[PDB]
């Protein structure tokens, strides 16, 4: 398998307004559980 | 004037005013074009 969001570590925004806030387990951490 | 690239500034291009980043690009503008937007209802960016 727009807004606002921030890579790697290179940040971008947009003039709506709009942002996705990042999760606290990353992909790394919920590979590690399972 | 003269202008300030990189950073935070209020602009008022000919035809053109708002705020913001003002940074060099590579857009392929075409021969009759004066400016572009993004997928929103957005300038994205303007010719000089
Ligand atoms: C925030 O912006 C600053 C710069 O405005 C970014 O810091 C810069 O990051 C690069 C890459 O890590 C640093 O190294 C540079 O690499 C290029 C590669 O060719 C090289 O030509 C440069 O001479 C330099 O080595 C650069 O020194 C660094 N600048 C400073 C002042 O530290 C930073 O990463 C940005 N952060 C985010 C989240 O956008």
């Amino acid at each position: 398998v727009q807004y606002g969001e921030c890579l790697g570590l290179i940040c971008a925004q947009k003039f709506n307004g709009l942002t996705v806030l990042p999760p606290l387990l990353t992909d790394d951490m919920i590979a590690a559980y399972t | 004037t003269d202008l300030i690239k990189n950073q935070c500034v209020n602009f008022n291009f000919n035809g053109l005013t708002g705020t913001g980043v003002l940074t060099p690009s590579s857009k392929r503008f075409q021969p009759f074009q004066q400016f572009g937007r993004d997928v929103s209802d957005f300038t994205d960016s303007v010719r000089d």
